[PDB]
RNA sequence: CGGAACUGAGGCCAUGAUUAAGAGGGACGGCCGGGGGCAUUCGUAUUGCGCCGCUAGAGGUGAAAUUCUUGGACCGGCGCAAGACGGACCAGAGCGAAAGCAUUUGCCAAGAAUGUUUUCAUUAAUCAAGAACGAAAGUCGGAGGUUCGAAGACGAUCAGAUACCGUCGUAGUUCCGACCAUAAACGAUGCCGACUGGCGAUGCGGCGGCGUUAUUCCCAUGACCCGCCGGGCAGCUUCCGGGAAACCAAAGUCUUUGGGUUCCGGGGGGAGUAUGGUUGCAAAGCUGAAACUUAAAGGAAUUGACGGAAGGGCACCACCAGGA
RNA sequence: CAGCCGCGGUAAUUCCAGCUCCAAUAGCGUAUAUUAAAGUUGCUGCAGUUAAAAAGCUCGUAGUUGGAUCUUGGGAGCGGCCGUCCCCUGCUCGGCGCCGGCCCGAAGCGUUUACUUUGAAAAAAUUAGA
RNA sequence: UAGUCGCCGUGCCUACCAUGGUGACCACGGGUGACGGGGAAUCAGGGUUCGAUUCCGGAGAGGGAGCCUGAGAAACGGCUA
RNA sequence: UCAAAGUUUGAGCUC
């Protein structure tokens, strides 16, 4: 069955911009998602989605910028050592420069180099670049 | 086209996909007043009734159900009801 | 892996511990059937006897008759077929007297011409043969 | 997909949005209730009362024209069979299967679906019992299954 | 390598098929995989006719029909040369010629 | 006046029950389908018999004989007979868990799919152990024994043929009742779930829409006709991208590598052998090693060479027509 | 001779010698176990149409995984529309004490795990390291 | 349950009752060229193998067993088979 | 409208 939303949503992303698609229609709404867009959008990678209520689960439309080369998933949610940090966004970026990991924690839903300022290790939720 | 207003289809795109397909979940069913010319009041019926609805004072029947929408009884007049 | 679950450790693991019996090396290591089989015994010398001098017919392209010799080990009594290597060493090589032996860089496999021979003489008698080859010491007489 | 077939059907109802009753139904609960009442002293499962309901007096859902459900309010006034509904049409099914499976032993394919039925009552079974709807000690036994309808 | 999609039949939603036996030989070929011909044909053809004909009394009098359909194996159409080889790009023009022969 | 159990009737609490999933089960409506079982009906041909007609060969092959045949063969007509089989209609069509499933009629129950403002409200997906089914041959009993036909014999060619050809012909091939569980059981492609291009055709259910055409006298049905919807067997199509290539809208969404879960492979041989264990009346099935030897084994595709495979074209050291 | 490919059948760049030349240098050679190299056991990280490979099919308890839904915000002051510092429990004895009441301090009680951060606690030797 | 012994708690031992406990989360049984640990070798990151060996803990002085003496021994450079 | 057609010094091919 249906078990992982994100999982599905983000490889029809995926699949939309690498055929430079310009809005994408999202069938499952989830708040985790919800939290996971605004991050990316307070920082700039995306414009305006906008999200349609039924008394059921949502729905949720994004209007497609270019910048997104990919926005991964990591299941399962690992836990994730301070100690570890460093080899996971190691191994999984693409350079020491740009690139973000997204971890959601018992502080809240941001990114790692939040998470390094504010001493906080936490559950591995995705990362995108 | 690569432009797709998602959020704004037309009505006659939001007849022309599935059920569950148009951007919100919507039925096809319906409710009808029937009425023969006969008897005095008129009858509530689903379109899809699985039911052989009798008349009021069981003075003589109007449907009998098929597979989708009912057949009226000859010469028995409808109007689909709104709100 | 396809089970990438959280929490399947055990039926990882123990998949893992059956498939590395089947590869071969892995089980060539551990189990004692060709640690016992080879006369060395996890060895890299023996001492034998040498019983008698043998001349082996080469394999295919190759032609040539390479100089074996049938050594007895003393420990386990077993019987083994060790070539010497270079010109003119065999007449040195006297009958019944004691080899230190060795092997021939690959573990358990034939080499070449030679069918079936994985050892080398090294001493004869407490005396290199190397040193009698090149002249630098005699055999005591 | 189906869960002992192939089918992958997409086919049933969809509620729309709107949870709102409209402005010609004037008939009331306790009206219905009284109807409801009737129909059940009679005998009449959920299903076909939600049924009729919908037919006749063109009201598609308690469950929305009122606040609570049309079961839960039989459960009120003890109308609500020894067993749910689905179990009761499954067990009369089996009976049925296995009957004509006793003249007929060869219909080899009537026991391939009886096998894959009665792994499905077991199933509902485990669901009902966490429920907590019925007892412990309940089980079909084809022996004593007859009994129950 | 594969060497066609269908596997020289038109075995697709089904499963089997019952067998033949040739009329040349009297090989066994599943009927779908099997060369069917439906052939009908004057007891007379052309020739014959024509030298026939003058044996008919009637001046234009209509001939019945041998109403035949026949099934050969595979190597006896080749030999008996029915049907040709094709190249490699040709064998997916599966249309049949126009209807000049 | 304080602290434990028990027991009567209050006032107030906004008084108490999350939605109904493009998760799932169950119900309903008319359909649909070589879907299954049992019983019932029909057809020719078949080989056999009985009878009648003319008659000397019939058979069979590349060419012949054993074979049947003037004690009437073969051929034709009319009757009878038993068991197989249900052609042609039959499709790049349908249904079934899979093998597979097609003479008429009747009985029994089921189910995928469709329409649905039907009920319950997480009841679900995949699975060692365990279980049901599972073509042909094989085996054990009966029943039945028409055809073909392992085995076998003989007759033919042939250097040999204990084969390919022929005449006979046993077990088997048919039904019921008992075992068995193996095939290239192939799409050689595990199951669910999502997303990303078209195009026409088709099968089912459903919906809508000028007009033709039967019911005939309209309606509402039937056959055409033009469309839309769901999933379904297939087809074509392209620089989507992948892939060693052959190829695939899936064998895609992979060094930009993690949606879920079973099974299973790690050089060739030795060897699916041995030993052990288990099942089976037997046949055999299942689990399943080692020694020793060995440097290569294979796949796709290119160019040759060959071809008792086909298509084209030429030559008196080819033929054809002939000559020394 | 040659770990392997291969060399040697009368001008041998591959043998035995001489002549030279190379690597390392008081050290080098040989053998065996073993490790990286091995994305050839793969959790990070392999394969499974045709190179070796998917149980003939379906059922099935443990095992493993499982839709959505309940707290979002608020007050005072601060820095260059934006960010941050200050604050977001409740229910017997004395003083910031003030004119029996109010607050605070103290004692006891709190529906419950995984997860994350601190401290203590850690034998030395060893390792890194001032 | 009640005692015995023992410095105390306990099938440690004795007697009388009850019939329990473990098991696909791999018990039970068999193997181990296994004393354990602190550590060593190797390495990108993950890991892999080794570790009798000068510090700690255990066990042992031909094989098994038994004991006096002593605060402390089932001692072996103390005894009896 | 299908009877058959076997072999070839050991005495030296090749980037
Ligand atoms: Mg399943
Ligand atoms: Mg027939
Ligand atoms: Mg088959
Ligand atoms: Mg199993
Ligand atoms: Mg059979
Ligand atoms: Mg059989
Ligand atoms: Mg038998
Ligand atoms: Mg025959
Ligand atoms: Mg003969
Ligand atoms: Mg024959
Ligand atoms: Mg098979
Ligand atoms: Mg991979
Ligand atoms: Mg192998
Ligand atoms: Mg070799
Ligand atoms: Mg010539
Ligand atoms: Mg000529
Ligand atoms: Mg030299
Ligand atoms: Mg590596
Ligand atoms: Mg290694
Ligand atoms: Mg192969
Ligand atoms: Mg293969
Ligand atoms: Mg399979
Ligand atoms: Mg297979
Ligand atoms: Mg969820
Ligand atoms: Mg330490
Ligand atoms: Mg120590
Ligand atoms: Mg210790
Ligand atoms: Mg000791
Ligand atoms: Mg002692
Ligand atoms: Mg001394
Ligand atoms: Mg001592
Ligand atoms: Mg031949
Ligand atoms: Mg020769
Ligand atoms: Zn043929």
């Amino acid at each position: 069955v249906r078990m992982n939303v994100l999982a599905d949503a983000l490889k029809s992303i995926n699949n939309a911009e690498k055929r430079g698609k310009r809005q994408v229609l999202i069938r499952p709404c989830s708040k985790v998602i919800v939290r996971f867009l605004t991050v990316m959008m307070k920082h700039g990678y995306i414009g305006e989605f906008e999200i349609i209520d039924d008394h059921r689960a949502g729905k949720i439309v994004v209007n497609l910028t270019g910048r997104l080369n990919k926005c991964g998933v990591i299941s399962p949610r690992f836990d994730v050592q301070l100690k570890d940090l460093e080899k996971w966004q190691n191994n999984l970026l693409p350079s020491r420069q740009f690139g973000f990991i997204v971890l959601t924690t018992s502080a809240g839903i941001m990114d790692h180099e939040e998470a390094r300022r504010k001493h906080t290790g936490g559950k591995i939720l995705g990362f995108f670049f | 086209p690569l432009a797709k207003d998602l959020l704004h289809p037309s009505p006659e795109e939001e007849k022309r996909k599935h059920k569950k397909k148009r951007l919100v979940q919507s039925p096809n069913s319906y409710f009808m007043d029937v009425k023969c010319p006969g008897c005095y009041k008129i009858t509530t019926v689903f379109s899809h009734a699985q039911t052989v609805v009798l008349c009021v004072g069981c003075s003589t029947v109007l449907c009998q159900p098929t597979g989708g929408k009912a057949r009226l009884t000859e010469g028995c007049s409808f109007r689909r009801k709104q709100h | 892996g396809k089970c990438r679950g959280l929490r399947t450790a055990r039926k990882l693991r123990s998949h893992r511990r059956d498939q590395k019996w089947h590869d071969k090396q892995y089980k060539k290591a551990h189990l004692g059937t060709a640690l016992k089989a080879n006369p060395f015994g996890g060895a890299s010398h023996a001492k034998g006897i040498v019983l008698e001098k043998v001349g082996v017919e080469a394999k295919q392209p190759n032609s040539a008759i390479r100089k074996c010799v049938r050594v007895q080990l003393i420990k386990n009594g077993k019987k083994i077929t060790a070539f010497v290597p270079n010109d003119g060493c065999l007449n040195f090589i006297e009958e019944n007297d004691e080899v230190l032996v060795a092997g021939f860089g690959r573990k358990g496999h034939a080499v070449g011409d030679i069918p079936g021979v994985r050892f080398k003489v090294v001493k004869v008698a407490n005396v290199s043969l190397l040193a009698l080859y090149k002249g630098k010491k005699e055999r005591p007489r | 997909g189906r869960m002992h077939a192939p089918g992958k059907g997409l086919s049933q109802s969809a509620l729309p949005y709107r949870r709102s009753v409209p402005t010609w139904l004037k008939l009331t609960s306790d009206d219905v209730k009284e109807q409801i009442y009737k129909l059940a002293k009679k005998g009449l499962t959920p299903s076909q009362i939600g049924v009729i309901l919908r037919d006749s007096h063109g009201v598609a859902q308690v469950r929305f024209v009122t606040g609570n459900k049309i079961l839960r309010i039989l459960k009120s006034k003890g109308l609500a069979p020894d067993l749910p509904e689905d179990l009761y049409h499954l067990i009369k099914k089996a009976v049925a299967v296995r009957k004509h499976l006793e003249r007929n032993r060869k219909d080899k394919d009537a026991k391939f679906r009886l096998i894959l039925i009665e792994s499905r009552i077991h199933r509902l079974a485990r669901y009902y019992k966490t429920k907590r709807v019925l007892p412990p000690n309940w089980k079909y036994e084809s022996s004593t299954a007859s009994a129950l309808v | 390598t594969k060497k066609r999609r269908n596997n020289g039949r038109a075995k697709k939603g089904r499963g089997h098929v019952q067998p033949i036996r040739c009329t040349n030989c009297a090989r066994c070929v599943p009927k779908d995989k099997a060369i069917k011909k439906f052939v009908i044909r004057n007891i007379v053809e052309a020739a014959a006719v024509r030298d026939i004909s003058e044996a008919s009394v009637f001046d234009a009098y209509v001939l019945p029909k041998l109403y035949v359909k026949l099934h050969y194996c595979v190597s006896c159409a080749i030999h008996s040369k029915v049907v040709r080889n094709r190249s490699r790009e040709a064998r997916k023009d599966r249309t049949p010629p126009p209807r000049f022969r």
